This record gives structure tokens, C-alpha cells and sequence, in this order.
């Protein structure tokens, strides 16, 4: 017996883009800085040009993780899915963002010298892209990503899965509700989860909060005095003589220009750890949402069938199906089996006995099938192998050809 | 960023754009603004994020095609 | 350009700095010019690392796409080119790589019919790694791409229990190979 389980992977994509200019930063409309600031050369240049193209790459990364396909593929009208109910799943156009309660409840539960960039794509094309890939998923198949789009029913593509995974896909056909049932359960309860749990979205929670913190400090810090004399910037420029005020306000822009450059550093690094993140988190985007892995514990614990795709603010939150067996029984297992002097050995998987009666069966299930010779190959004799048991073989039509 | 009532004339989400005139079209984006914002020059226009285009495949209870 | 830069001294010289001043002051000068240019030196140095660290990424990268990629195949979707990958060409560049994926790009696709399973003698079929694809009134198999017709034997296909489970099953005639030599 096998049950259906859906966890949650979930990685950050991209960041709050911060813009920065030295003059304004360090000081408000003064001259002196207009005149002083230049005696460093061309230092904020180097940190606005490298702001701006991490901005211009993180918006290149969310274009990236995302759009993945040439086209924009809608639902179908009617929700038969072959008795796989997808209620949740699907965004409802009974909401004015068009999104699916799932991620409203993820977007529910997470929660002067700066500038604020807005991203280039917003949530709504974000919510639309997600739909799209959700749609191409669920009516084209795990085969649509190599160029036009094509349709395979759910059932036949859940049995392309199941062989490809590496057992029958009769077994789909014989438990094909109980499959459907566990799998609306599995959803309900990882939506109570999501729901109830508030530990489970600690990534995107902690590098906002991060990102939240540099940026605090950084105003905290921007108002301090640095042993000058004053800390109010036009203070001093009124208190103190404009030739005798080449020292303090100097003294406080490179100290600033210094708090500057370690916030750069610590965004660059930032940004660094975001962008392999990113880049891990399309791997995955593309070895799991566009067809089917065949590689062990990369998406969900176990044997993975397909994935689905969800929007989630600053980051993409992953619903991963599994394959965990269950109910093990002890058997006997035989290396091969001889019949007339000749070993048989079996086509793909391996001999299984309860008692005095040998079986075969396939990889990862229990189907009990009459050892016959279509199923097996002749190789040498059964005298090289160790510990081979003995039985009949049944030949196929040898007693219908005899008419 | 900074609201334009102070200082043709349209209003976005991240500001404002001032000597182009927006339509109702749907293009290519070209020139990355923000907030689903692009420009495209054929004077300067400005539009929103068109993904394409819509193509839903049919569905239904019997339905395949294989490539030849 | 950042050794020209004044750092606010009154000039941005060595040789001539040192005449022009006393030790006393020229002493404090110099000091002052020579924090500013190794902070200049510790940002190029901090950039050269981050860019270097990025490059050494991306060259993993390039290194397990050489693994993966051009040795062997990898059946893996749209990881080595766009699409389903046969081959890869890796060519010379100056500081770089270039990338010439041969894929497969399946197009001209045709509708047709299919059927979950076939309930033939109370017992029903599935196919081994094919599916049955009809257009009329008859039936046929075909792989996964490039369509082309077979007829339904029993070496094609398997058995596994009988015909009552499987919805939207439909009835059909299977050609069984060995009927016409029977009786010789
Ligand atoms: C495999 O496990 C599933 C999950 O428990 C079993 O399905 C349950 O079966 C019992 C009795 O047959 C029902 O009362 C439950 O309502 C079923 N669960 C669900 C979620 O529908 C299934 O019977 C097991 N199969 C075998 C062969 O042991
Ligand atoms: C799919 O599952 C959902 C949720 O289990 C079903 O939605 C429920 O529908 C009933 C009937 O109106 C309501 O009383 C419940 O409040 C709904 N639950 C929700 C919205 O969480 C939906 O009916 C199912 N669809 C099918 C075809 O079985
Ligand atoms: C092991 O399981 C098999 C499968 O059910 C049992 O084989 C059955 O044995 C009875 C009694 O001889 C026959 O009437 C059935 O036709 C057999 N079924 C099949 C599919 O061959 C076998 O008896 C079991 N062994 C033990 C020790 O319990
Ligand atoms: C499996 O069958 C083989 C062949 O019939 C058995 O090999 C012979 O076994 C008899 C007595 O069992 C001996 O007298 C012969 O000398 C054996 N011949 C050889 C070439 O080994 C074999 O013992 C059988 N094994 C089991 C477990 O029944
Ligand atoms: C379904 O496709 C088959 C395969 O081409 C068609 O069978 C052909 O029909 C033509 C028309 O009489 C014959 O000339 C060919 O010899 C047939 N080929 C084979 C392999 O049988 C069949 O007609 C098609 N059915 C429909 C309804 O279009
Ligand atoms: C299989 O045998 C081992 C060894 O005695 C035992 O611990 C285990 O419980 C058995 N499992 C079953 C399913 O009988
Ligand atoms: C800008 O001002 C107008 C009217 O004064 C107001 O309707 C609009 O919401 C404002 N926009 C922002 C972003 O503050
Ligand atoms: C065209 O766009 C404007 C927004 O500037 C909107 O007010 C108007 O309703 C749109 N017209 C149509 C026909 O969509
Ligand atoms: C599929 O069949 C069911 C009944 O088995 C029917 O209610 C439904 O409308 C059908 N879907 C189609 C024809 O798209
Ligand atoms: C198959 O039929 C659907 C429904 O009419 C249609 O939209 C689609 O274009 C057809 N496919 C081809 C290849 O003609
Ligand atoms: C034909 O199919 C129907 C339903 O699929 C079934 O009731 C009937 O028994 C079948 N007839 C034959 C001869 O297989």
C-alpha cells in the first residue's frame, strides 16, 4: 500500500531594490558638499552605478525564475479532472486580485534618505504567471516547455508519471479515487498547516526582516554625531565658520561615506547569497514543474511525481507530491531461477515467495504474476550462480498450439 | 516616487511620466519601467505589461495529440 | 583615477607635496592621502572578490555543464539548451564559452482519440510503453512523438486483472499474432 504526501519547500527570489546617492545622503543642500564631496573622486559614482545594476539583475532574476514559457495559457471551463478535485488550487475570479486562497493566506500571514524602487513586475503579473504555469501544467502534460503546446488527460499523464517513476501504472487504474481522496486530504491538511503554522515561512520572513534591520540601522546610525561638534548638518553650517568647517563636516562625510561602503558591501553579499538561492530555486523551477525528475530527494521525501507552482511575496512557495510505501511484509527472494538445466532470470524486477510459490513482481510494488517465458531470459546454466532454488516454469501457448 | 500634482501627463504606481501619452494597446515591452509599466518608441508611448498572447488548448473527457 | 584624487590634501602630488610643506603638517598630509587610497584599494580589492566569487560560481556551473552536457545525455528537461537535448558543441571563447545545443522541437501535431484501457475477453490490456491513439473507427498504438500507426498484438501489451475498474474504458477488437498458424 502506497499514500499520497504534499510538503513545502519554499526559497526567496528577490529583494526590496534600494537607491542611494552620496550628496543628498550625507548632507541637505549644501554647497560645501557640492565642493568637497568632488575632492574624493568619483567614490558614490562607483556605489550608485553598482546599486543600479543589482537592481537591473534582480529584475532580470524575477523575469527569469518566472517566465519560462512563450505563451499565456488559460483554464478550461469545466473543472472534471478525472475525479481530482483542484478547488483551492486554481485562482477564483470571485476575488479582484485573482488569486487562490492558498497564497491569500500566505500573503496574510507574511507580513529621510532612502528610496523605495517598486519591482518590475508587480504581484497581479506575478498571480498571472503562476495561473499560466498552473493551467500548462494541468491541461498540456509534463511535455510543453520544448515548443508548442499540446493536451494529455490528467489520468494518462499521472500513469506516464507512474512509468517513468519505475512501476505499473496499473495500479493508478485499480485505486484511482482513493488516490483522488488522499490527495484532497493531503491538500486540506497542508492548508490547515499553512494556515495554522506561522514557523513554516521563516526564510522569507527573516531576510525581509534582515533587509528591514540594514535599512534601520543605517537611519540610526546616518544621526549620529561621530565626535564632531554638531550633529544637525545645518547646525553646524550656521554655528561654526565657513573656513573653520573644512574639518568636522569632512570628518562626518567620510565617516558616512565609510558606513556607506560596508552597507554596500553587506548588500552586495546579500545579494549574492539571494541570486544562488534564485538560481537554485529555477534549477529546481525547471527540473520539477517542467516534467518529471528522476533523481532522489530534490523535490519532496521520496519518489517524486510532479510539483505545483505558487506565488508567494518576495519569494515562490513549492507544493511537492511524494511517493512514501508503506505496510512492509517480510519474503523470501531467490538470484535466479532454473528450470531443465537453464537459469531464468527476471525481466525487470525480482522473485517473491510466501511459501512453496514463486512470484514475480515489479520494482516498488507487490502484483503477484505466474512466472512464464516472456517475461525472463535464458543466460548459461544453473551452476554458476549461489544459493538458486528450484521450480516450474510455465511456457505461454505450448498447450494451444497443439491443435 | 514623488506624487505630480506638483512639478502628457499619466499616472503610474512608481511616479509619473511626463511627455509621453499613454494608451490602451497591448505590445512588446521594450524599456523596463516598473510595476507592470513599459515604453515603447514607433513619438514615445507608454503601456502596460502584455504577456503575449492567450492561447488555451480545449479540453475534455477523450482528447490527444501527438506530434508527427 | 582614484590615485589623482585630491582626499582632501591641497594637491594630489608626491614629489612636489613634500617641498612645499613642513614635516610637521606634510607628515599628517601624507597619512591622510595614503588612508584614503588604501580605502580606495580595500573597495577596488572587495569589488575584485565579489566579481570573483560570482565568476567562480558561474564557472562550477560551466564545469558540471561540461560533466553533464557535452559528456554523454542527460535526460533532463531544458537544462542544456531549451527543450529535449541530444547533444552539445562547446566551442572556444576568449574568457568565455558559446553553446551550440542540438534539441528536439516536436511541431504539426494532430487531434485525435484515445482510451484509458481495453476490455477485451473480461479481461483488460494496457500497453507496455505505448498508448492507444484512434482517429475513427479503428484503433492504434504509437510512441510518445512522431506518430505512427500499429497494430494492437498481445507482445505490445499486458494483462492485469479484468475490465470493471478502469473509467471511460471502451470495447475493442485486438488481433492476436500467431491465430493464422494454428492447424500447421
Ligand atoms: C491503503 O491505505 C488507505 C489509506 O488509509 C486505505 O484507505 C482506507 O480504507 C479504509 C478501509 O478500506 C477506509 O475506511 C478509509 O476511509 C480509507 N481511507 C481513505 C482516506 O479513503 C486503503 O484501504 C489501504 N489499502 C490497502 C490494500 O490496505
Ligand atoms: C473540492 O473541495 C472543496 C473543499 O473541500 C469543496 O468546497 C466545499 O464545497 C462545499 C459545498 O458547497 C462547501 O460547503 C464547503 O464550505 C466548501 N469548502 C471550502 C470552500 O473550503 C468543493 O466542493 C470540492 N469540489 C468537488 C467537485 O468535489
Ligand atoms: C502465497 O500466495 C499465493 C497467492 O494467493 C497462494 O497461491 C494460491 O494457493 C491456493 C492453494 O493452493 C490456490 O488455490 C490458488 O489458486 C493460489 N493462487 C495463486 C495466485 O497461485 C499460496 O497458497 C500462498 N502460500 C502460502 C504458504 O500461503
Ligand atoms: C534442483 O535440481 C537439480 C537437478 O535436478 C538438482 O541437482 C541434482 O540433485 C540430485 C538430488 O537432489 C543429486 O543427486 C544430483 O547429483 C544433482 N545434480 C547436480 C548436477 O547438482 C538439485 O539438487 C536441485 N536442488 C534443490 C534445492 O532441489
Ligand atoms: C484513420 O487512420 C488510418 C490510417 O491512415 C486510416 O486508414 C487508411 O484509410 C485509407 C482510406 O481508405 C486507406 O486507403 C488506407 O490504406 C488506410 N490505412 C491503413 C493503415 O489502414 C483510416 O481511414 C483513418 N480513419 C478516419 C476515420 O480518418
Ligand atoms: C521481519 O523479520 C524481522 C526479523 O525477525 C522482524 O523483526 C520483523 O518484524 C519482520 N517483519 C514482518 C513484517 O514480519
Ligand atoms: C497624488 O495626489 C492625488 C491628488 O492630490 C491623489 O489622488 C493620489 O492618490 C496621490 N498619489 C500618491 C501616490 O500619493
Ligand atoms: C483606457 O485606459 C484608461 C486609463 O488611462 C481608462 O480610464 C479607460 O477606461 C480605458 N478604456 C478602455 C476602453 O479600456
Ligand atoms: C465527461 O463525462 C462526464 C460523465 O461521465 C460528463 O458529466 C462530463 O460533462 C464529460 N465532460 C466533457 C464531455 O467534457
Ligand atoms: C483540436 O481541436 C480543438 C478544438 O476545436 C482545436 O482548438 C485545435 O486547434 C485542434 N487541433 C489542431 C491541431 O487542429
Ligand atoms: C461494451 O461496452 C459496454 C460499456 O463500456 C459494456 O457494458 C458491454 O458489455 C461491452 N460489450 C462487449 C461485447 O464488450
Amino acid at each position: 500500500n502506497f499514500t499520497i504526501s504534499v510538503t513545502t519547500e519554499i526559497l526567496p527570489v528577490s529583494m526590496t531594490k534600494t537607491s542611494v546617492d552620496c550628496t543628498m545622503y550625507i548632507c541637505g543642500d549644501s554647497t560645501e558638499c557640492s565642493n568637497l564631496l568632488l575632492q574624493y573622486g568619483s567614490f558614490c559614482t562607483q556605489l550608485k552605478r553598482a546599486l543600479t545594476g543589482i537592481a537591473v539583475e534582480q529584475d532580470k532574476n524575477t523575469q527569469e525564475v518566472f517566465a519560462q514559457v512563450k505563451q499565456i495559457y488559460k483554464t478550461p471551463p469545466i473543472k472534471y479532472f478525472g475525479g481530482f478535485n483542484f478547488s483551492q488550487i486554481l485562482p477564483d475570479p470571485s476575488k479582484p486580485s485573482k488569486r487562490s486562497p492558498i497564497e491569500d493566506l500566505l500573503f496574510n500571514k507574511v507580513t529621510n534618505g532612502l528610496t523605495v524602487l517598486p519591482p518590475l513586475l508587480t504581484d497581479e503579473m506575478i498571480a498571472q504567471y503562476t495561473s499560466a504555469l498552473l493551467a500548462g501544467t494541468i491541461t498540456s502534460g509534463w511535455t510543453f516547455g520544448a515548443g508548442p503546446a499540446l493536451q494529455i488527460p490528467f489520468p494518462m499523464q499521472m500513469a506516464y508519471r507512474f512509468n517513468g517513476i519505475g512501476v505499473t501504472q496499473n495500479v493508478l487504474y485499480e485505486n484511482q479515487k482513493l488516490i483522488a481522496n488522499q490527495f484532497n486530504s493531503a491538500i486540506g491538511k497542508i492548508q490547515d498547516s499553512l494556515s495554522s503554522t506561522p514557523s513554516a515561512l521563516g526564510k522569507l520572513q527573516d531576510v525581509v526582516n534582515h533587509n528591514a534591520q540594514a535599512l534601520n540601522t543605517l537611519v540610526k546610525q546616518l544621526s549620529s554625531k561621530f565626535g564632531a561638534i554638531s550633529s544637525v548638518l545645518n547646525d553646524i553650517l550656521s554655528r561654526l565658520d565657513p573656513p573653520e568647517a573644512e574639518v568636522q563636516i569632512d570628518r562626518l562625510i567620510t565617516g558616512r561615506l565609510q558606513s556607506l561602503q560596508t552597507y554596500v558591501t553587506q548588500q552586495l553579499i546579500r545579494a549574492a547569497e539571494i541570486r544562488a538561492s534564485a538560481n537554485l530555486a529555477a534549477t529546481k523551477m525547471s527540473e520539477c514543474v517542467l516534467g518529471q525528475s528522476k533523481r532522489v530527494d530534490f523535490c519532496g521525501k521520496g519518489y517524486h511525481l510532479m510539483s505545483f507552482p505558487q506565488s508567494a511575496p518576495h519569494g515562490v512557495v513549492f507544493l511537492h507530491v511524494t511517493y512514501v510505501p508503506a505496510q512492509e511484509k517480510n519474503f523470501t527472494t531467490a538470484p535466479a531461477i532454473c528450470h531443465d538445466g537453464k537459469a531464468h532470470f527476471p525481466r525487470e524486477g525480482v522473485f517473491v515467495s510466501n511459501g512453496t510459490h514463486w512470484f514475480v513482481t515489479q520494482r516498488n510494488f507487490y502484483e503477484p504474476q505466474i512466472i512464464t517465458t516472456d517475461n525472463t531470459f535464458v543466460s548459461g546454466n544453473c551452476d554458476v550462480v549461489i544459493g538458486i532454488v528450484n521450480n516450474t516454469v510455465y511456457d505461454p501457448l505450448q498447450p494451444e498450439l497443439d491443435s | 516616487g514623488v506624487n505630480c500634482t506638483e512639478v502628457n501627463v499619466f499616472q503610474t504606481r512608481a511616479g509619473c511620466l511626463i511627455g509621453a501619452e499613454y494608451v490602451n494597446n497591448s505590445y512588446e515591452c521594450d524599456i523596463p519601467i516598473g510595476a507592470g509599466i513599459c515604453a515603447s518608441y514607433q513619438s514615445i508611448i507608454a503601456y502596460t505589461m502584455s504577456l503575449g498572447a492567450e492561447n488555451s488548448v480545449a479540453y475534455s473527457n477523450n482528447s490527444i495529440a501527438i506530434p508527427t
